[PDB]
């Protein structure tokens, strides 16, 4: 449905006013719903802004200010939901448009179809060239009356002499239309007309066009395939008549905004609706290949709080403050971030710098259910001995498309790590990393979950440069997954391998330890038994049944060097096998009859 | 224009850019160097 | 107040003499009646007045065979028909012949579903005046209106100040006033003729203003005087950080209506709403005292041990020899039990034997019957029901006739007995004609029940003075004179000693039989080795560690049959020391 991320800068912005532009472009150009903020700052009256009128919704607040232009093309902006507030009490915001020793800022606002806003006030205040800032009535706007909408050009006119002070412009075309303030008395939402037979429906938003939950030009709560509706489809329906509940047949997922049929793979089901984590009262399991959650009847793993999830809902990044709350952790539930401010601390607050030997406090931790966007590292850390047992990353929150962001590491020589093996989802972008030799040695669909996933890489260590007179490639490591120098930092070998550790031959003829192999791995044998010479194999598999040559007596199919004697007793042989002693044998056994008893 | 000087609580506000305070509004804001972003210009671009 | 009804039809009263104070105490201060409202077979001049706190009927209204002139439901403002006499109407007037005179029902403004039927009232007059196509629901207008002119007796014209002649009665104000065909707009209920006058979408039966608290009867549930589409959720998910958390304004859905908590008697489920029943794959779990809820199973549910009308026994008329092994060893029943007539006799027909004494006994283990207990034979060597005596609760979540939890029906009873019981959740105990059984009036009734609404009611069971002049009555060991039956067995609450099942006078500490040590209520015998000396610590106690007096072979910690062969003798006091051989 066309729907794109906003800026989130409030009143910052960049140096070059053309790249400011080109960036305004780049996110909201050709888009219909905004994520998070629209944010429309600084722009001068000689560029355009006509690929601003698609936008029909803004989940956050619609932010306008310090521009120079003459006409805002904001005619299709429908409804603000208000999720995310300009200084936490304003969804829209449009002030200061114009320059002070001149005669250039905003005169009209458009906005012909801005019909309400669901949550926060409204913020106009200064605008020296802006006609029609007064006489609109903002409580039919407003669902959330306070008796905020604060407004100071003058004499300007009228839109219409048929339009009684509900103007927005100059002409019959910038009228409000009022769907709140003209109703019938026994409406509970918005109207279509002045009647009781022209209202519209509860959960409608933004007008009407019939009756109908589907005949509306936005929802509250939740889209149900064109139907405003309060819940999804359950599982169940209640019978009033004889106080049962009642298995559904048309059940869907709640899910965001919206019902669906069929739950994205990466979140909790959980039995009607989908989650980025489940609940604490509550263990995630698995059943099929479907990542799902049942109560905590038995001692329930806990994940611990990532960066903007749980405690850390105002944190930016790990910093020497919050790096203690990772101390036992396994699992991190959120995003896991480190910005310049985290690692070289920020001066404008209490928070200092973290000292490379504290990022020990993640080499426990296997799972991050969010994103890792890594743009700062302490200058002396040239690989990620931190997280190099780290096994999988992502698929419930990216950063934008990515799920792995990697930019301007200088420091960094090669990655080293070893149990990462997957990525639930997301794109990698990778750059600017000067001194990166082993970035060209990863086959990245054998990472990536889906043939939908893509990655960037340019402006790091020239491969070539490096190959010729720098690191090269272990002798033992396949082409697919050479991240460093060694055997241990390959994910792939040829051969044998040993956990982490690859080698070229196994130990089942010959060392002081034996081992048993399949396909490329090897494990050693129980010790208990004989070692093998000349090329011959010591066992067959984990045990003293697999053994191929015992030095003591056996006990049934195995190898035994000590005689479980005392149990009842049982006396073993040197040579051959364990026996059963005779009845009688209660202190002590020499053998099988009448006379070996003690 | 419709701002100043940063008053001497904000000498670090910003982190990577050039740091100014609106008075018209009395609030800080900062012009990013190229290739930051962020209310504190405290993030590296992506498009970039 | 909240009162359920019977859904029996047009059948005879199973105890007439009980039946006015039956409706008495189901009705007498209820506001919403759950079910069908059933008022039939009534006598001349019965005292009716109970009913007229009647808003409300979730099933249909039938009124037949009564000698009542007239029945004071003119509050009644609403039929919900949920369920339909005949599975056709929700209003039945049948056979009222001296007979009902007038219907009486002012309020009456809705019908939602069902027919309206009239027949053979010779007795009631202006069946043929109300306009029926007003008091329909639009969107339904099912208005059969068979009706009955025939009447015996002359009709005065209703008033002379109703200008339709559409009325309830002889009295000026019984004129029907109109709320859906008089107005302006297409609104299904309306307070006036004027396009103003429409006052909601969920209102029904009319109102006092525009707004859905102003509704006289609501569409969808009411919550808490706001008329409302459903019950707030106990879970709510938020759309923009995709989670799902505890609602601070969550409800749970009961019936027609919204609530903070469900009835002591419904079980609540996570949805947000209480039933009677447990939805598949769930526990019923006792969480807190005094409620239950249903938890989902982690793993396949254990066997759920059901009775009649649930599951393969929904369609089964009583326990017969045929299905009594289906109990063998059960704790919880899910369902009701019923012995009849053909229970313990046999039906050649489908070749069943009867029921037998032994077969029986697999309700040794039975402690809660989730419905009724409803018993109309039983075999005449049992002189009592020791059958359940370990049987502590009945729910009465299913009922017998639609009223009654525990029915006993003309049985050759002795004594009850059922010393175990403690709870009727909900329901009636009906208890007549049992001609041998005296001990009902020792039973501690008022102990047992735990709703308003909530009675005994009884008739020809053997008369006190009659049944006590023999001297059978309750021992005077316990309870304040309440008791099951005869005996110091029989007792409910012992005032000095209990032992084993019979309330004792004294302890037995210090006398020549085998010395018991001392409980809060429980008396019970030394360990066999400790000695039974005349000092109160000295044998006595329910652990080794009390027994500081030893008859034979002590081991210092406690008294033993022998000293254990590290060998250990007994020495000159008595006490086992390690020995000089091993
Ligand atoms: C996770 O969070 C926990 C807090 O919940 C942190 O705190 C403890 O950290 C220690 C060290 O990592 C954990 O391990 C044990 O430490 C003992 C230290 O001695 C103290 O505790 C013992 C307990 O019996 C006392 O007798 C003693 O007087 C001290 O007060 C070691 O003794 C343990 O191992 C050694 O001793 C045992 C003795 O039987 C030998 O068997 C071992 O071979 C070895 O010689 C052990 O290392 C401790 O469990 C944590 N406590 C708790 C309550 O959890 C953790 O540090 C933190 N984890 C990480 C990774 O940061
Ligand atoms: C912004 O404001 C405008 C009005 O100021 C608002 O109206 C939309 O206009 C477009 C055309 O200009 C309508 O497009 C429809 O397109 C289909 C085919 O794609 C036609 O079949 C429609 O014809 C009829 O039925 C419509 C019923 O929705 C009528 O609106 C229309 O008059 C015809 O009788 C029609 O041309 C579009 O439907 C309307 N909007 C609606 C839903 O009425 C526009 O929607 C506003 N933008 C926003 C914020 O959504
Ligand atoms: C010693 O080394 C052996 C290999 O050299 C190990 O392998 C074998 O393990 C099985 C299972 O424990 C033993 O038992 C039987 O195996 C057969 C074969 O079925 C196999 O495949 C099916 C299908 O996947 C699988 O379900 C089984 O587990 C087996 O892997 C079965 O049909 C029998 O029912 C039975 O399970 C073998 O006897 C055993 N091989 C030997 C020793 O002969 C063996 O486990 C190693 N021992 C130790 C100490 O673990
Ligand atoms: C409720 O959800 C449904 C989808 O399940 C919404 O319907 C769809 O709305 C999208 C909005 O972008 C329509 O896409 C448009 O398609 C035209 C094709 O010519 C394209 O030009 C536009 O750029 C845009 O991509 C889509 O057609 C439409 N689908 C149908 C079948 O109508 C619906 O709008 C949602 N309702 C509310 C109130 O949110
Ligand atoms: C980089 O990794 C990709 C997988 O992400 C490797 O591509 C895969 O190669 C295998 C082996 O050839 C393909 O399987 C089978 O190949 C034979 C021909 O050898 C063919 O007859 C079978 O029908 C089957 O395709 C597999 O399909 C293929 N995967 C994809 C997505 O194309 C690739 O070889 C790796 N490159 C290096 C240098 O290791
Ligand atoms: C030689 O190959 C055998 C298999 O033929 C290896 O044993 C197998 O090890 C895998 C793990 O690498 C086991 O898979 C998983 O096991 C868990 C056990 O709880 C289960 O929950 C998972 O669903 C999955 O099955 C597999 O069961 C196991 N096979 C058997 C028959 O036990 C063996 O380790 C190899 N030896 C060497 C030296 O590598
Ligand atoms: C929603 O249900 C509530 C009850 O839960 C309804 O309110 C109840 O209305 C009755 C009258 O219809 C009240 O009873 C009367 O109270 C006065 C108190 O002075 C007494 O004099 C009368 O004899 C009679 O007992 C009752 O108190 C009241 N309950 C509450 C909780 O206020 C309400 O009408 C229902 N709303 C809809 C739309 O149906
Ligand atoms: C019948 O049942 C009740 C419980 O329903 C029995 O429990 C309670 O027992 C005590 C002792 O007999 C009664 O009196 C109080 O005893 C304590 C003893 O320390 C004393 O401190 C008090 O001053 C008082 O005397 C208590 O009232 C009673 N509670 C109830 C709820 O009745 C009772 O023992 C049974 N009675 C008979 C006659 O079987
Ligand atoms: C009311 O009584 C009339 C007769 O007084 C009944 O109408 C007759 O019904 C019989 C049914 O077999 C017909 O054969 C006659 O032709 C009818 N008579 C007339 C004059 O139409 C009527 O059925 C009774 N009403 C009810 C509801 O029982
Ligand atoms: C403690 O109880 C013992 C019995 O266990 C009493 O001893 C008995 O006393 C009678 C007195 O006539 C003798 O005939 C018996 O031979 C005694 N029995 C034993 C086993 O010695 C003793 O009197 C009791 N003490 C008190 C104070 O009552
Ligand atoms: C490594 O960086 C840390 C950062 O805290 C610093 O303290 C240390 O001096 C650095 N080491 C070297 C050898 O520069
Ligand atoms: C490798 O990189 C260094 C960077 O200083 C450069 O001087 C050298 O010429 C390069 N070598 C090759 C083989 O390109
Ligand atoms: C009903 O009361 C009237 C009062 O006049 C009386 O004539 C009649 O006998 C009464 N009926 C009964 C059954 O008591």
């Amino acid at each position: 449905q066309s729907v794109c991320a906003g800026t989130e800068n409030k009143l910052s912005s960049l140096s070059d006013l053309e790249q400011q532009y080109r960036a305004l472009r780049k996110y909201y150009e050709n888009c219909e719903v905004v994520m998070g903020n629209l944010e429309i700052t600084s722009i001068e009256h000689n560029r355009d802004l006509s690929f601003l009128r698609s936008v029909r919704e803004v989940t956050g607040y619609v932010l306008v200010a310090l521009n120079q232009f003459r006409y805002l093309p904001l005619e299709n902006l429908r409804i603000i939901r208000g999720t995310k507030l300009y200084e936490d009490r304003y969804a829209l915001a449009i002030f200061l448009n114009y320059r002070k020793d001149g005669n250039f800022g905003l005169q009209e606002l458009g906005l012909k179809n801005l019909t309400e806003i669901l949550n926060g006030g409204v913020y106009v205040d200064q605008n020296k060239f802006l006609c029609y800032a007064d006489t609109i009535h903002w409580q039919d706007i407003v669902r959330n009356p306070w008796p905020l909408t604060l407004v100071s050009s003058s004499g300007c006119g009228r839109c219409h002499k048929s339009c009684t002070g509900r103007c927005w412009g100059p002409t019959e075309n910038h009228c409000q239309t009022l769907t709140r303030t003209v109703c019938a008395e026994q409406c509970d939402g918005r109207c279509y007309g002045p009647y009781v037979s022209d209202c519209c429906h509860r959960e409608c938003a933004g007008g009407c066009s019939g009756p109908k939950d589907t005949d509306c030009f936005a929802c509250m709560n939740f889209n149900d395939s064109g139907a405003c509706v309060t819940q999804c489809p359950q599982t169940f329906v209640y019978n009033p008549t004889t106080f049962q509940l009642e298995h559904n047949f048309n059940a869907k997922y709640t899910y965001g905004a919206f019902c669906v049929k069929k739950c994205p793979h990466n979140f909790v089901v959980d039995s009607s609706s989908c989650v980025r984590a489940c609940p604490s009262s509550k263990m995630e399991v698995e059943e099929n290949g479907i990542k799902m959650c049942k109560p905590c009847t038995d001692i329930c793993p806990k994940a611990c709080d990532g960066i903007g999830t749980g405690s850390l809902m105002s944190a930016q990044t790990v910093d020497s403050s919050n790096i203690d709350k990772f101390i036992n952790c396994t699992k991190i539930n959120g995003n896991l971030i480190f910005l310049v401010t985290g690692i070289h601390g920020d001066p404008y607050n209490a928070i200092e710098a973290i000292d490379p030997e504290k990022l020990n406090v993640f080499r426990t931790v296997r799972e991050i259910t969010g994103f890792l966007n890594i743009q700062s590292w302490p200058p002396n850390m040239t690989d990620f001995s931190v997280f190099s047992n780290l096994v999988t990353i992502g698929g419930r929150v990216l950063y934008s498309g990515l799920s792995l962001l990697i930019l301007k590491q200088q420091g960094i020589t090669s990655l080293q790590f070893q149990s990462l093996k997957e990525i639930s989802a997301g794109n990698i972008y990778i750059t600017d990393n000067s001194n990166l030799c082993y970035y060209h040695t990863i086959n990245w669909t054998t990472l990536f979950s889906t043939i939908n996933q893509r990655i960037v890489i340019r402006d790091n260590r020239k491969a070539e440069n490096c190959t010729a007179e720098g690191m090269v490639c272990n002798h033992l490591c396949s082409s697919d997954g050479c991240w460093g120098p060694g055997p241990d930092q390959c994910l792939s070998c040829r051969r044998f391998s040993r956990g982490r550790i690859c080698i070229e031959s196994c130990n089942l003829y010959d060392g002081e330890f034996r081992e048993f192999e399949n396909g490329s791995i090897c494990v050693e044998c129980d010790p208990q038994c004989e070692k093998m010479e000349d090329g011959l194999l010591t066992c067959h598999g984990p045990g003293p049944d697999n053994c191929t040559k015992c030095s003591h007596f056996k006990d049934g199919p195995n190898c035994v060097e000590k005689c479980p004697d005392g149990l009842i007793f049982k006396y073993a042989d040197p040579d051959r096998e364990c026996h059963p002693c005779h009845p009688n044998c209660t202190q002590g056994c020499n053998g099988p009859t009448s006379h070996d008893c003690i | 224009g419709h701002f100043s000087r940063c008053p001497k609580q904000y000498k670090h506000y910003c982190i990577k850019g050039r740091c100014r305070f609106v008075v018209a509004e009395q609030t800080p804001s900062c012009v990013c160097d190229e290739g930051y972003i962020g209310a504190r210009c405290e993030r590296v671009d992506l498009f970039y | 107040q909240v009162c359920t009804g019977t859904d029996m039809k047009l059948r005879l009263p199973a105890s007439p003499e009980t039946h006015l104070d039956m409706l008495r105490h189901l009705y007498q201060g209820c506001q919403v009646v759950q079910g069908n409202l059933e008022l039939t077979y009534l006598p001349t001049n019965a005292s009716l007045s109970f009913l007229q706190d009647i808003q409300e009927v979730q099933g249909y209204v039938l009124i037949a065979h009564n000698q009542v002139r007239q029945v004071p439901l003119q509050r009644l403002r609403i039929v919900r028909g949920t369920q339909l006499f005949e599975d056709n109407y929700a209003l039945a007037v049948l056979d009222n012949g001296g007979g009902l005179r007038e219907l009486q029902l002012r309020s009456l403004t809705e019908i939602l579903k069902g027919g309206v039927l009239i027949q053979r009232n010779p007795q009631l007059c202006y069946q043929d005046t109300i306009l029926w196509k007003d008091i329909f629901h639009k969107n339904n207008q099912l208005a059969l209106t068979l009706i009955d002119t025939n009447r015996s007796r002359a009709c005065h014209p209703c008033s002379p100040m109703c200008k339709g002649s559409r009325c309830w009665g002889e009295s000026s104000e019984d004129c029907q006033s109109l709320t859906r065909t008089v107005c302006a707009g297409g609104c299904a209920r309306c307070k006036g003729p004027l396009p103003t006058d429409c006052c909601h979408e969920q209102c029904a039966a009319g109102c006092t203003g525009p707004k859905h608290s102003d509704c006289l009867a609501c569409l969808h549930f009411n919550h808490s005087g706001i008329c409302e589409l459903h019950c707030p959720a106990l879970v709510t998910y938020n759309t923009d950080t995709f989670e799902s958390m505890p609602n601070p304004e969550g409800r749970y859905t009961f019936g027609a209506s919204c609530v903070t908590a469900c009835p002591y008697n419904y079980l609540s489920t996570d949805v947000g709403s209480c039933t009677l029943v447990c939805p598949l794959h769930n526990q019923e779990v006792t969480a807190e005292d005094g409620t239950q809820r249903c938890e989902k199973c982690s793993k396949p549910c254990a066997r759920v041990c059901y009775g009649l009308g649930m599951e393969h026994l929904r369609e089964v008329r009583a326990v017969t020899s045929a299905n009594i092994q289906e109990f063998a060893g059960c704790k919880k029943i899910f369902g009701s039990l019923a012995f009849l007539p053909e229970s313990f006799d046999g039906d050649p027909a489908s070749n069943t034997a009867p029921l037998q004494p032994e077969q029986l006994q697999v309700f040794e283990t039975l402690e809660e019957i989730t419905g009724y207990l409803y018993i109309s034979a039983w075999p005449d060597s049992l002189p009592d029901l020791s059958v359940f005596q370990n049987l502590q609760v009945i729910r009465g979540r299913i009922l017998h006739n639609g009223a009654y939890s525990l029915t006993l029906q003309g049985l050759g009873i002795s004594w009850l007995g059922l010393r175990s019981l403690r709870e009727l959740g909900s329901g009636l105990a009906l208890i007549h004609h049992n001609t041998h059984l005296c001990f009902v009036h020792t039973v501690p009734w008022d102990q047992l029940f735990r709703n308003p609404h909530q009675a005994l009611l009884h008739t020809a069971n053997r008369p006190e003075d009659e049944c006590v002049g023999e001297g059978l009555a309750c021992h005077q060991l316990c309870a304040r004179g309440h008791c099951w039956g005869p005996g110091p067995t029989q007792c409910v609450n012992c005032s000095q000693f209990l032992r084993g099942q019979e309330c004792v006078e004294e302890c037995r500490v210090l006398q020549g039989l085998p010395r018991e040590y001392v409980n809060a209520r429980h008396c019970l015998p030394c360990h066999p080795e400790c000695q039974p000396q005349n000092g109160s610590v000295t044998c006595f106690g329910p652990e080794a560690d009390q027994c500081v007096a030893c008859a034979h072979y002590k081991d210092p910690p406690f008294c033993v049959a022998r000293c254990p062969s590290i060998w250990k003798f007994p020495d000159e006091e008595g006490a086992c020391q390690p020995c000089p051989i091993n």
